[PDB]
């Protein structure tokens, strides 16, 4: 089950 | 014993035309269970183990949505990093990310991780405290400040200690027949003359799971490292692993040499001799 | 910047005349773009598959390439690998003892 918050860019 | 869930993501820019190649794979322990490949036709998260196939449409729709979100984040990051490093639009570059959680024998949270690389080198990683960041260089330090301000570690910690472990436990149950089974190495020794007075003894460990294993040689009951070769553990292609260790010995002296095999699937280590 | 390590081997201990699987495992390389062919008597084998790209703790990549094959006395099998880090393709012969 993937993390549903990977939205913060480098 | 202990267990883990891990996801691996790779994005590679394609300066000549189009968007980056994006590949994601998920594992429980040493078993791959899902994949996404931007080059594939489905454009969905796909099953790679029987025990995940039982998950219904809501699961697959959600994993697909999330993995595409991961891909867009990486795509943007490729541009951002190119800028940070003052690089040309001409070359191909790579972003890699890995994250996941470990649990112990009681299936309780043990450890979490979330780390990120640019062009094959450490860039930024969550520390084991799940609060702090290791930034490898000044570009990564810029990212670190950004992520501090956006509460990133808090969100990551919540996933790693909660959601990650909850779903790992679910998978361990649903796939118990294989995921909670150890396959002990099937072992044997081969003998290959290298002259008329010396020979290689090769100690084989085959068809084992998990991949973790130790193969050692002894001569007359003491460790032997001289004139040995140990190959890296390799996949058989059917979900199990293989390894061998070899030693060159004077012909006629084979009985001095013993191969020792340690693996989680063995109650006690095995000892092999040529004979 | 990091050259592929190569192992070529069969899934099962080989017996001539018994169908098997020919594996080429490439690992420890970066970047991920790589050319891997399996060869029979020097010619490329057509239907070769590979695993989904993954990587180790040091970020180096690994892939397994594989196809069905039948070991024989006369046929020679090999893996041919090219990568940016290599000045020319590297060929590793299959040896049933390794
Ligand atoms: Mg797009
Ligand atoms: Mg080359």
């Amino acid at each position: 089950y993937l993390d549903s918050g990977i939205h913060s860019g480098a | 014993g202990s267990h883990s869930m891990r996801y691996f993501f790779t994005s590679v820019s394609r300066p000549g035309r189009g968007e980056p190649r994006f590949i994601a794979v998920g594992y429980v322990d040493d078993t791959q269970f899902v994949r996404f490949d931007s080059d594939a036709a489905s454009q969905r998260m796909e099953p790679r183990a029987p025990w995940i196939e039982q998950e219904g449409p809501e699961y697959w729709d959600g994993e697909t949505r999330k993995v595409k979100a991961h891909s867009q984040t990486h795509r943007v990051d490729l541009g951002t990093l190119r800028g940070y490093y003052n690089q040309s639009e001409a070359g191909s570059h790579t972003v890699q990310r890995m994250y996941g959680c470990d649990v112990g024998s009681d299936w309780r949270f043990l450890r979490g991780y979330h780390q990120y690389a640019y062009d094959g080198k450490d860039y930024i990683a969550l520390k084991e405290d799940l609060r702090s960041w290791t930034a490898a260089d000044m570009a990564a330090q810029t990212t670190k400040h950004k992520w501090e301000a956006a509460h990133v570690a808090e969100q990551l910690r919540a996933y790693l200690e909660g959601t990650c472990v909850e779903w790992l436990r679910r998978y361990l149950e649903n796939g118990k027949e294989t995921l909670q089974r150890t396959d002990a190495p099937k072992t044997h020794m081969t003998h290959h003359a290298v002259s008329d007075h010396e020979a290689t003894l090769r100690c084989w460990a085959l068809s084992f799971y998990p991949a973790e294993i130790t193969l050692t040689w002894q001569r007359d009951g003491e460790d032997q490292t001289q004139d040995t070769e140990l190959v890296e553990t390799r996949p058989a292609g059917d979900g199990t692993f293989q390894k061998w260790a070899a030693v060159v010995v004077p012909s006629g002296q084979e009985q001095r040499y013993t191969c020792h095999v340690q693996h989680e699937g063995l109650p006690k280590p095995l000892t092999l001799r040529w004979e | 910047q990091r050259t592929p390590k190569i192992q070529v081997y069969s899934r099962h201990p080989a017996e001539n005349g018994k169908s098997n699987f020919l594996n080429c495992y490439v690992s420890g390389f970066h970047p991920s773009d790589i050319e891997v062919d399996l060869l029979k008597n020097g010619e490329r084998i057509e239907k070769v598959e590979h695993s989904d790209l993954s990587f180790s703790k040091d970020w180096s990549f690994y892939l397994l390439y594989y196809t069905e094959f039948t070991p024989t006395e006369k046929d020679e099998y090999a893996c041919r690998v090219n990568h940016v880090t290599l000045s020319q393709p590297k060929i590793v012969k299959w040896d049933r003892d390794m």
